RNA sequence: AGCUAGUUGGUGGGGUAAUGGCCCACCAAGGCGACGACGGGUAGCCGGUCUGAGAGGAUGGCCGGCCACAGGGGCACUGAGACACGGGCCCCACUCCUACGGGAGGCAGCAGUUAGGAAUCUUCCGCAAUGGGCGCAAGCCUGACGGAGCGACGCCGCUUGGAGGAAGAAGCCCUUCGGGGUGUAAACUCCUGAACCCGGGACGAAACCCCCGACGAGGGGACUGACGGUACCGGGGUAAUAGCGCCGGCCAACUCCGUGCCAGCAGCCGCGGUAAUACGGAGGGCGCGAGCGUUACCCGGAUUCACUGGGCGUAAAGGGCGUGUAGGCGGCCUGGGGCGUCCCAUGUGAAAGACCACGGCUCAACCGUGGGGGAGCGUGGGAUACGCUCAGGCUAGACG
RNA sequence: AUGCGCGCUAGGUCUCUGGGUCUCCUGGGGGCCGAAGCUAACGCGUUAAGCGCGCCGCCUGGGGAGUACGGCCGCAAGGC
């Protein structure tokens, strides 16, 4: 435009917002369990992945995707999120993290494991 | 701490013959000589072309490991080389040069680089009067280098001095090589050593 | 409305040494006088002068070029590749001394309507007085 | 009322401070109207202590009662000293 | 480690939906969403309302399934 | 120093009181284009010999009432209510725009 | 999208240290507004901080200034100064005691408990230093402060050895069964001596005090340490924590089995439906390193809100056109003014930070000293090329 | 599927409409093909989408959706 235009009415600035309303912008938080269930994919991709809708401190009822390899979690057990989105299911944009609370750790992960709250294998 | 672990392994893996043993990676033993390929499963495999990103970790790398200091502790030096006037490459060069334990080495107070740094950190050496441990120390030119009168007995010293009656130092530096002392005489600049590294990459490398 | 004159003068130039059109016509101004007596002295035409068209003070321009090119392209290399009046009437440009610009890191210049007169960035520098930067050629 | 003192300045263990024109209800930090000199404790340098003499006199004639640190400080510096 | 408690209970499918997802009504007792298999899909074979499919079945949630073998 | 303006008596409909439009040109934080602005002031005169259409010199004062925080210096020049006639216009134009 | 009835101005009066619609009585009928009023949301603001090539953009943690508030609300009083955090009165809410009439509370002070919460510390020592208040002074207070304690929470520093030492031990993995890797890594030999103990061990603290000197200047003296028996120095003195992420492309680094669109991974592209360089392990490798990753939030890259630096025939995008107000913008010449604009001088731009130098803590962090700069804004002088403005004129525009 | 205004920047060709010293000039429109240049190409190209400048109107992923909610207009439809 020009630029006495421009002086009039401005650059109306992008306000970015949130990929997350975990709330607050509370980077973790923590969450007690609706539903455990099981979730079919995409269309690029199939399988049966493991999906925790989860009700927050924040208030809301969101989904969270449990990683790993077996989640340990049940009906009312207490569990934290880290949020992120997760490409092939829909509306999850949280990932339930392995390690603290009722979401205990991946048995025999060896490698990734600080990611999934597996503590060393102890070595002899 | 420092890189500690397997070093000749590091040279294989930079594919050039670094001397961080001193002595022995002087012999057919840097294994280079008799062996002259990166480590692990597939140094033995057929080369690929690299990326420029990837050549210029590489040459950040050698450089690294030559003055084998902290990452950390590298990227401060070189932002504090940017901040300064002058040629970010041969200056921050000469800054690292500065370095105490580098220093030690190159006036062949010690045979190897994490040798002279273990005996600056073990009160071995002193520079200008104070004992100094701290092998970080920025050494500001025409500043006089010594062993430490305590620790001016030990046998290793006395076979570094005489390794040295033998060969030239660094021409930014002297020494004196019977009464265990030297100087840090000027400035270290780039062109009097004959650095694996080209500078410009490194540059490059840090700037993003 | 001849929304402003010395743009025009400046888009002129432009089109005449896009076509290799020698001469070229400009009506006459002070200030348009003087900025051709700076491209003058620059050498950034070869030379101006007012002669009547019509009946009204026009002004012929000289239109500067470079050697007639040999290879594909064989038109003339440019003598002013890029002319742009900066302060366009409106976002209007004032530039301190701190502030001029060393445009081309030196190789062409920038042109600036000054306190005292009308005149290069090398001079103004030295004057240490900016002003208006009315035009920015290389 | 306006006091000469002494504002800390260093770190944990490592104390110094500005012999320093200011109010009195102010923090030992605070906005003060005149920076005069510099103390340190350590006298870890040749000069540990420095003041601008004028200027100090010029506060004490107004009427800046020193505190009893910085007085001390001030007719070390020579300041009171009358010839 | 693969988790092998995947249950393989076979189903004569009650009802077609889109994407090869099926209400199949089981041998086991009820009927529960149980999708096709890649194998199958890859192979063209159409399932349809009627068929003997073996469905397996997650113990997290048996509600969904996963349709195994040809009919 | 007092502050010292220069603008047009643009209303007086009020006792001792001129109404005062000053032009203040000046850049754009970022933009650079020049704007005129305007401020509409509250000046005092024990006179009113000062009336509408008169360009005058303002000096800031001690306040007089609640927005009324100026003195009338001098007169500049007379009668120029072409310079009011489009404040006026402009306040005619706001009527015009609201549902 | 209109707002405003003490609302806008005036006379008098009250009030105030002082002006004032601060308030009152009365007259006038304004005042503000699209150059964005009023309403709704958001938000302490700044010096700064982070980022960024810069312009900007975000942010305002601690440290400095100012503001505002001390459960919510309201009011005064005392006073130099409060509308008064550990003062008062009143109401409301809440907690506590009650011989039921009523009283007492206020940690958004340190510290801690509890709650909320992903998350955040010792119910620490000490008046020695600095400052504060009182006092002739001694001194007395002082959770200001000085410190220690906790937390890799952040930044910086160091240690987990160094030297030698096979055409190359085993262990483990691959194999084309020749061999290769792990890897000089080890083991082992030599030396060091982090840790740890013994010996000393503070700067910080010389004032205020006494006396000579006039209780001044000046001189002599003496008391006075939380940190801490720490820092440090001397002697002795042991080889003495390594971890995490990744390894298809971006992007540094590849193989084997297990698995077979399943379990799974993912930041995007996407990988997986039988030798997966992408899933699980193994080795091998790479990145860092007492850290390393993940997630959030912000900037960047994003010239993807574009001033520097975009666009609009078809991609998102030209309003359906006309007339027209505000606004924006304005041909040529000649002069005056000098608002914009430019310059100089000077004032201001506090300190801390940012920047450069040097100095100190064994370096660096950190801190000190010196210096400069710094946009903006005022004031005095000028400049007049341009824009503006006032005057005179001209006919290329425009109109007739 | 091209905002309006003005200025500049090779032509040729047909076309309508005016004046001329009327086989050809000179204006004002409507087309086509093309210099330079521009553009993502298609194309555009003195009737520019080129070089400029003035001003305004919009655009900032698609779908959601010209929807909702509000506001205004309208007898409603519906529009903005
Ligand atoms: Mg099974
Ligand atoms: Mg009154
Ligand atoms: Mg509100
Ligand atoms: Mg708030
Ligand atoms: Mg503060
Ligand atoms: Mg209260
Ligand atoms: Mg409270
Ligand atoms: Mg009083
Ligand atoms: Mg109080
Ligand atoms: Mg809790
Ligand atoms: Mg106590
Ligand atoms: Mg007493
Ligand atoms: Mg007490
Ligand atoms: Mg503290
Ligand atoms: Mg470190
Ligand atoms: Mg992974
Ligand atoms: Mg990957
Ligand atoms: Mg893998
Ligand atoms: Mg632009
Ligand atoms: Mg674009
Ligand atoms: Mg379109
Ligand atoms: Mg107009
Ligand atoms: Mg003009
Ligand atoms: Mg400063
Ligand atoms: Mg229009
Ligand atoms: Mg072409
Ligand atoms: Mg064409
Ligand atoms: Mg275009
Ligand atoms: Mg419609
Ligand atoms: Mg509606």
């Amino acid at each position: 435009p020009t630029i006495n235009q421009l002086v009039r009415k401005g650059r109306e600035k992008v306000r970015k917002k949130s990929k997350v309303p975990a709330l607050k912008g509370a980077p973790f938080r923590r969450g007690v369990c609706t539903v455990v269930r099981t979730v079919t994919p995409k269309k690029p991709n199939s399988a049966l992945r493991k999906v925790a809708k989860v009700r927050l401190t924040s208030g809301y009822e969101v989904t969270a995707y449990i990683p790993g390899e077996g989640h340990n979690l049940q009906e009312h057990s207490v569990v934290l999120i880290r949020g992120g989105r997760v490409k092939d299911l829909p509306g999850v944009r949280y990932h339930i993290v392995r390690g603290v609370y009722d979401a205990a750790g991946v048995k025999d992960r060896k490698k990734s494991r600080s990611k999934y709250g597996t503590k060393k294998p102890k070595e002899a | 701490g420092r890189y500690i672990g397997p070093v000749c392994r590091l040279c294989r893996r930079e594919g050039v013959k670094l001397y961080l043993k001193g002595e022995r990676c002087y012999s057919p033993k840097c294994a280079m000589e008799r062996r002259p390929y990166p480590p692990g499963q597939h140094g033995q495999k057929r080369a690929r072309r690299p990326s420029d990103y990837a050549v210029r970790l590489r040459e950040k790398q050698k450089l690294r490991r030559i003055y084998g200091i902290s990452e950390r502790q590298f990227r401060n030096l070189f932002e504090e080389a940017s901040k300064k006037k002058g040629v970010t490459g041969s200056v921050f060069l000469g800054l690292l040069e500065s370095r105490l334990d580098n220093v030690v080495y190159r006036l062949g107070f010690a045979v190897s680089r994490r040798q002279a740094r273990q005996l600056v950190r073990h009160g071995h050496i002193t520079v200008n009067g104070r004992r100094v441990d701290l092998p970080s120390y920025r050494v500001r030119p025409g500043d006089e280098i010594a062993v430490a009168e305590k620790s001016r007995n030990l046998e290793l010293i006395r076979q570094n001095l005489e390794a040295m009656k033998g060969r030239k130092v660094g021409p930014w530096l002297s020494l004196d090589v019977e009464g265990m002392k030297g100087k840090f005489l000027r400035l270290p600049d780039r062109e009097d050593l004959a650095l694996p590294v080209n500078e410009q990459l490194v540059i490059e490398f840090y700037s993003r | 409305m001849l929304t402003d004159p010395i743009a025009d003068m400046l888009t002129r130039i432009r089109n005449a040494t896009r076509v290799y059109k020698e001469s070229t016509d400009v009506p006459a101004s002070r200030f348009k006088e003087e900025i051709l007596r700076i491209l003058a002295r620059e050498g950034f035409i070869k030379g101006y002068e007012r002669v009547d068209v019509d009946g009204k003070p026009y002004l012929r321009v000289y239109l500067k070029y470079g050697p007639r090119r040999q290879g594909p392209d064989p038109r003339p290399e440019q003598v002013i590749h890029h002319i742009r009046r900066i302060s366009k009437p409106g976002r209007r440009v004032y530039v301190g001394v701190k502030e001029i610009p060393r445009v081309r890191r030196g190789l062409g210049i920038a042109i600036l309507s000054t306190s005292k007169g009308v005149l290069t960035d090398r001079e103004a520098r030295k004057l240490g007085v900016g002003g208006e930067l009315i035009c920015e050629v290389w | 009322m306006v006091k000469i003192r002494l504002a800390r300045f260093g770190s944990k263990h490592n104390p110094h401070y500005r012999i320093v024109v200011t109010d009195a209800r102010r923090k030992r930090d605070g906005k003060y109207i005149e920076k005069i000199g510099y103390y340190d404790p350590r006298k870890t340098t040749p000069d540990w202590l420095k003041v601008d003499v004028e200027r100090a006199r010029y506060w004490l004639s107004v009427g800046a009662q020193p505190t009893d640190t910085a007085r001390r400080l001030l007719r070390q510096a020579g300041v009171f000293r009358q010839e | 480690a693969k988790e092998k408690d995947t249950i393989r209970t076979e189903g004569v499918v009650t009802e077609a939906l889109p994407n090869a997802t099926f209400r199949v009504k089981l041998d086991s007792g009820p009927e529960i969403l149980a999708y096709i298999s890649g194998k199958m899909r890859m192979h063209y074979i159409r399932i349809l309302p009627g068929d003997r499919v073996v469905v397996e079945i997650t113990p997290y949630d048996p509600t969904r399934g996963r349709i195994v073998y040809r009919k | 120093p007092k502050k010292v303006l220069t603008g047009v008596v643009v209303s007086d409909k009020m006792q001792k009181t001129v109404t005062v439009l000053v032009e203040r040109q000046f850049p754009h934080p970022l933009y650079g284009k020049v704007i005129k602005r305007s401020k509409k002031y509250l000046a005092h005169d024990p006179e009113e010999k000062y009336k509408l259409g008169d360009v005058v010199e303002i000096i800031e004062s001690r306040p007089i009432s609640k927005r009324k925080r100026f003195r009338v210096l001098r007169l500049v020049e007379s009668g120029r209510m072409d310079l009011v006639e489009k404040y006026l216009i402009r306040r005619q134009n706001y009527e015009s725009l609201s549902k």
